[PDB]
């Protein structure tokens, strides 16, 4: 599948399991800004690149913060104003969660592109 | 029943304490006729009925015993028999079978629902002592379509397979707009 | 007599008291529909078998 | 008006597609659609100017039964 | 010379009023020729259940253990006095010739 | 040897023989035998001319037909006679002429006499029984 | 105290060579409508006996849903979250709502949230099983997963 | 009717007296009147010409048995029951 | 569950006295306005003229008071006003007739 959504998949279960770490292998530029983001949301720990001299791989330390996260296909386009749709049918819970999305800007979360008057694409959703 | 012997006329005497009990076993049934025991001397019988309501035998003021007595006296000993007669009350109804199928019976008549009515009566004379018990109503039960409904506690099913179990059974009949319910009550006395 | 089964005569051709057949009459019993009715009801009247 | 389209003949008086290309209205479809007409644009008098470049059609007194003028090649 | 047959449905009432018999007896005079158990009858009741009956096939099924005693008492009038006086069970029919 | 009507007895002992006569049977045939002193276990071709002849004379001569019995009481017991034969003449002719002579005609008392059903004229209702009881009435 | 509601009751039979056979089966309901929730399921002989002895079942088994706390998330008549679970070909679908909705539901699920003391919600049964057993399952297995 | 089979006759004094009567002489002589209590008697043809009584309840009546009369039960000539016919 | 719900209308409906369509069309209106429809339902029907009279006290119940209402014994702001559907607002004085004070 798709390196991010490998990558959210993995991080979803092992943290389902309760696994305090998991190495994603692909590891893209994409990949690592939108770890950053779960980061600044409190959805993980820390984690880095470890550097194979091949695709690269990240070293994600699981909280147990995430219900649940994955990728959103195809990465829908939104407007500054255009999120409420998206957060009801990404996030089952209300007031919890976020969705990520990548703007010119750079990849963010939802709320930072709403105060940012900025519309994107829809990488992922967590919570 | 109680006698010594005779040769020469237990003809007489059986018959004679039988021919009682038939009056005994109808013109007394509103009681709890439970039980007639007959002794017998030359020429006089004790017979005692034990019933759950005596007022209803004696009478008001003891004038339908009085009845009894006379109309029993024309059964036999034409010259003076001079039979007894005499009415113990039964104490405690609810070990009575007879009266226990009564009360069921009535309640039916009445139109209570009969479901109920056997789970109270297997109750009481459950509560009163009783090894055991059950009731079981048949007919068309509520004026619906006819089935039987049961209800036991205690010794019973097991019980009737001891002879000289010593149970109590009743039945009593049920008149209705609808039809005829049979009500059959078991109670479970000590084997002895 | 009574006993005897002619009868000089009687007065009244009765009927049974029970019904009121005429014929079958017994002066006793007074079931004169049939004897017929007083067999039925034995234990209306005192006798025996 | 102004257009933009792929000269598709140049054997004759010219002629270029002028193509739209459209995203699917509803969201859950992404077919890319496209749509074209041709305009009969005097590709040229007798430049010559203008198979393949992609040109922009201005409009203009009718240069031919068909015609719009090429106004200039956006690239080849 | 008086024979005492006693008589009873139930044994324990005979062998309870036989044994009065004869110890009230064995005062008065003789000590009684002393209560016997002969033999007892069987009896075997078949009667209409009903008095219709004639014939009619409900004649209940009943047997009558009849039980006797002798206790022959051969002996003076005291010996009566000593009977009328005390009595008791029901259950026994007593015959004195 | 013709002891009666066209009787003819033979091969057996005459006490037996005699038996064949329709008006005789064994109780007679002893009489007969006896009060001719003749030895009933003789065969009937064994007797002798004189003793076919004392035979032959008394159950000729004293029997016949005697009266009538009644129905079965307490009397003499009966001898068979299902069918109708030769006896002394006198018997068969008699019986059979009087009870056929009517009942081959229509006459009532024929028909009675076949159904066996009184001629008197007495009701049917009550006596007579003699033969079938009464059945039993069915449900109605 | 306690409240008991009774879902359902059915008849049941159970066929043998001999005859039928019934038996009863009572559903029943037992909460404070404080967030305390029974469900328990009891069959006898009986009617009665079977409905009694749901009713002691349901309250052997009770599940903490919603409440009013402060310098937390309240869940004031609704749920924290929407949830979906799916009890063999049965799904069933709760989402949280704003008050004076109700309680929008088909009835197994209605009964089950209304003991449960919610008050407003919007849900939706779904999948091959309407089966009402298996959605009360559901719905049961449903409010467990529910987290503040 | 229903005849049964063997229409009886009351062996009784009747028929063995009957028969001793025609016998008594050569056909002729009959004593008068035979008072007979077998009126469940069938009428035979020996009979007839005889005159047997036959009781009613009440007495005894005489009835000349005839031929044609034969196969009828005796009685049945004598009526027990009076049929009240009165005078207006 | 919907007999619970019907009765509870039938209950808070028939206090008013209001038939089903006039009850249905407030309820919408008080839907459709912000704040919490509840309130705002209940404060739309307290509005009512005729229960306002009644709430005045001018008359001993609701239906009384729509009579007088009708009868054109209440005034509003001076004005008669026989509607008993009438919206009365905050600042209203509601008044007897003059001529009705005798009444």
């Amino acid at each position: 599948m798709n390196v991010l959504a490998d990558a959210l998949k993995s991080i979803n279960n092992a943290e389902k399991r309760g696994k305090r770490q998991v190495l994603i292998r692909p590891c893209s530029k994409v990949i690592v800004r939108f770890l950053t983001v779960m980061m600044k949301h409190g959805y993980i720990g820390e984690f880095e690149i470890i550097d194979d001299h091949r695709a690269g791989k990240i070293v994600v330390n699981l909280t147990g913060r995430l219900n649940k996260c994955g990728v959103i296909s195809p990465r829908f386009d939104v407007q500054l104003k255009d999120l409420e749709k998206w957060q009801n049918n990404l996030l089952p819970s209300r007031q919890f969660g976020f969705i990520v999305l990548t703007t010119s800007a750079g990849i963010m979360d939802h709320e930072e592109a709403r105060r940012k008057h900025t519309g994107g694409k829809i990488l992922g959703f967590f919570f | 029943a109680v006698q010594i012997s005779k040769k020469r006329k237990f003809v007489a005497d059986g018959i004679f304490k039988a021919e009682l009990n038939e009056f005994l076993t109808r013109e007394l049934a509103e009681d709890g006729y439970s039980g007639v025991e007959v002794r017998v001397t030359p020429t006089r019988t004790e017979i005692i009925i034990l019933a759950t309501r005596t007022q209803n035998v004696l009478g008001e003021k003891g004038r339908r015993i009085r009845e009894l007595t006379a109309v029993v006296q024309k059964r036999f000993g034409f010259p003076e028999g001079s039979v007894e007669l005499y009415a113990e009350k039964v104490a405690t109804r609810g070990l009575c079978a007879i009266a226990q199928a009564e009360s069921l019976r009535y309640k039916l008549l009445g139109g209570l629902a009969v479901r109920r009515a056997c789970y109270g009566v297997l109750r009481f004379i459950m509560e009163s002592g009783a090894k055991g018990c059950e009731v079981v109503v048949s007919g068309k039960l509520r004026g619906q379509r006819a089935k039987s409904m049961k209800f036991v506690d205690g010794l019973m099913i097991h019980s009737g397979d001891p002879v000289n179990y010593y149970v109590d059974t009743a039945v009593r009949h049920v008149l209705l707009r609808q039809g005829v319910l049979g009500i059959k009550v078991k109670i479970m006395l000590p084997w002895d | 007599l009574y006993w005897s089964h002619p009868r000089k005569f009687g007065q009244g051709s009765r009927s049974c008291r029970v019904c009121s057949n005429r014929h079958g009459l017994i002066r006793k019993y007074g079931l004169n529909m049939c004897r017929q009715c007083f067999r039925q009801y034995a234990k209306d009247i005192g006798f025996i078998k | 008006r102004i257009l933009s389209g792929v000269v598709t003949k140049m054997k004759m008086q010219r002629t270029i597609v002028i193509r739209r290309d459209y995203l699917h209205y509803i969201r859950k479809y992404n077919r890319f659609e496209k749509r074209h007409k041709n305009m009969s644009v005097h590709l040229s008098p007798c430049f010559r100017d203008v198979i393949g470049d992609i040109v922009t059609v201005g409009e203009c007194r009718p240069l031919s039964k068909t015609v719009f003028n090429v106004l200039k090649v956006t690239k080849a | 010379r008086i024979r005492i047959t006693l008589t009873s449905r139930n044994v324990k009432s005979l062998e309870k009023v036989c044994a009065d018999l004869i110890r009230g007896a064995k005062e008065k005079n003789l000590k009684v020729k002393g209560p016997v158990r002969m033999p007892t009858k069987t009896l075997r009741i078949t009667t209409r259940k009903t008095p219709c009956g004639e014939g009619s096939k409900t004649w209940d099924r009943f047997q009558m253990r009849i039980h006797k005693r002798l206790i022959d008492l051969h002996s003076p009038s005291e010996i009566v006095k000593q009977i009328t006086s005390i009595s008791i069970e029901p259950g026994v029919e007593v015959e004195v010739t | 040897l013709r002891v009666l009507n066209t009787n003819i007895d033979g091969r057996r002992k005459i006490a037996f023989a005699i038996t064949a006569i329709k008006g005789v049977g064994r109780r007679y045939a002893h009489v007969v035998l006896r009060k001719a002193d003749i030895d009933l276990t003789k065969r009937a071709g064994e007797l002798t001319e004189d003793e076919v002849e004392r035979v032959i004379t008394i159950m000729q001569n004293p029997r016949q037909y005697k009266i009538p019995d009644w129905f079965l009481n307490r009397q003499k017991d009966v001898k068979d006679g299902k069918y109708s034969q030769v006896l002394a003449n006198g018997l068969d002719n008699k019986l059979r002429e009087d009870l056929e002579r009517l009942k081959k005609i229509r006459a009532h008392r024929g028909l009675r006499h076949f159904w066996g059903l009184r001629v008197r004229g007495q009701h049917t209702k009550t006596t007579g029984r003699r033969g079938r009881t009464v059945g039993v009435s069915k449900k109605k | 105290s306690l409240k008991d509601e009774v879902l359902k009751i059915v008849p049941v039979q159970k066929q043998t060579r001999a005859g039928q056979r019934t038996r009863f089966k009572a559903f029943v309901a037992i909460g404070d409508h404080n967030g305390h929730v029974g469900l328990g399921v009891k069959c006898s002989k009986e009617v009665a006996t079977a409905i009694r002895g749901a009713i002691i079942l349901a309250k052997l088994s009770i599940v903490p849903v919603r409440g009013y706390w402060g310098n937390k998330i309240g869940k004031p008549h609704t749920v924290p979250c929407k949830v979906t679970g799916r009890s063999g070909s049965v799904p069933v679908r709760l989402i949280p709502a704003p008050r004076g909705t109700g309680i929008v539901s088909a009835p197994v699920p209605k009964k089950l949230l209304m003991m449960a003391g919610i008050d407003d919600c919007y849900t939706s049964a779904r999948g091959c099983t309407a089966t009402l057993g298996n959605f009360a399952k559901a719905t049961f297995d449903a409010i467990s997963k529910t987290y503040s | 009717r229903r005849l049964n089979r063997g229409l009886r006759r009351k062996q009784h004094s009747l028929l063995k007296r009957l028969r001793k009567a025609k016998k008594e002489a050569p056909p002729m002589e009959k004593p008068e009147v035979v008072k007979t209590h077998l009126r469940d008697m069938i009428i035979l043809p020996e009979m007839v010409g005889s005159m047997v009584g036959v009781y009613n309840g009440k007495t005894f009546n005489q009835v000349e048995i005839k031929p044609e009369m034969i196969g009828h039960y005796l009685g049945e000539f004598s009526i027990t029951y009076k049929p009240v016919k009165h005078g207006r | 569950d919907y007999a619970v719900r019907l009765r509870e209308k039938q209950k808070l409906r028939r206090i008013y006295g209001i038939s089903e369509r006039q009850f249905r069309n407030l309820f919408e209106e008080a839907s459709k306005k912000k704040g919490v429809t509840g309130s705002v339902f209940l404060g739309l029907l307290e509005s009512r003229l005729d229960n306002v009279v009644y709430r005045l006290g001018f008359a001993v119940s609701r239906r009384q008071a729509r009579q007088l209402v009708r009868h054109g014994h209440i005034t509003v702001n001076g004005r008669r006003v026989d509607l008993p559907s009438y919206r009365v607002r905050p600042g209203d004085e509601i008044a007897v007739a003059e001529k009705s004070r005798n009444l």
